DNA sequence: TTGCCGGAGATGGGCTCCAGTGGCCT
DNA sequence: AAGGCCACTGGAGCCCATCTCCGGCA
């Protein structure tokens, strides 16, 4: 999705790096989500289900952790992560797959987004589905 | 820029009068907050200030962006230059300098420069 | 009784504005 | 020398995307 080496090797979709493309913004919690989702180094407390978009927070409680500290929250928790997933539901951006809980999954053409397909970003990231 | 409801937005300036107008109106019509941000497609937060200072104030018109305050026009030291000048009209705005100085009416960084003295003198 | 949904005042980010100020020139 | 011209500022208000507290409903 880039030509220049807009900075090397870890995770896919650098939510920093995706800003200053898709759009603009100080980084928000679906971009959030989205970065993490494509580091390796992250998939024990959040990941990909297979299917498709979808992607479950195996550790709510560390995946909140973290959203605090990107937007220097430190009063940050699931219960608020939560709500600011539950905000995006009539923005067609994130909604929940019912009958589960910690797993949503994105709603947006993030192919169009991304440039990639589910299963292209799956494969790169070593997706066990 | 466009927002998260699909709104189209100008980052830094006021919502529309137009539109403005209309927040107020829906309001008035007994629509509930959430579903005119929801649909005039603006951030509720939005919808939530202008409602509040229309419910507070009566208008609609957004506050007054931009401008400063005096930093070494100070009320005293703007007086001052009206207390100078009326002793002797003719004195010249480096002298009034001087005599700011001279009076330690002001410091060595809160002395008003000559084309400001002299923009006092003008504008007062 | 836990679990999820959603309303709305409070926050601070990036942004546009502009009175205000101090050089520079003539 | 006082006025014309003016780049440069910082702090204010602006909408936006949450943050945050909490009532509803199941």
């Amino acid at each position: 999705r880039d030509r220049a080496d807009l900075n090397k090797d870890k995770p896919v979709i650098p939510a920093a790096a995706l800003a200053g493309y898709t759009g603009s913004g100080p980084i928000q919690l679906w971009q959030f989500l989205l970065e993490l989702l494509t580091d390796k180094s992250c998939q024990s407390f959040i990941s990909w289900t297979g299917d498709g978009w979808e992607f479950k927070l195996s550790d709510p409680d560390e995946v909140a952790r973290r959203w605090g500290k990107r937007k220097n929250k430190p009063k940050m928790n699931y219960e608020k992560l939560s709500r600011g997933l539950r905000y995006y539901y009539d923005k067609n951006i994130i909604h929940k797959t019912a009958g589960k809980r910690y797993v949503y999954r994105f709603v947006c053409d993030l192919q169009s987004l991304l440039g990639y397909t589910p299963e292209e970003l799956h494969a790169m990231l070593d997706v066990k589905p | 820029g466009v927002n998260q409801l699909g709104g189209v937005f100008v980052n830094g300036r006021p919502l529309p009068d137009v539109v403005r107008q209309r927040i107020v109106e829906l309001a008035h019509q007994g629509v509930r907050p959430c579903d005119i941000s929801r649909q005039l497609r603006v951030s509720h937060g939005c919808v939530s200030k202008i409602l509040g200072r229309y419910y507070e104030t009566g208008s609609i018109k957004p506050g007054v962006i931009g401008g400063s305050k005096p930093k070494v026009a100070t009320p005293k030291v703007v007086e001052k230059i009206a207390e100078y000048k009326r002793q002797n009209p003719t004195m010249f705005a480096w002298e009034i300098r001087d005599r700011l100085l001279a009076e330690r009416v002001c410091d060595n960084d809160t002395v008003p420069s000559v084309s400001s003295i002299n923009r006092i003198i003008r504008t007062k």
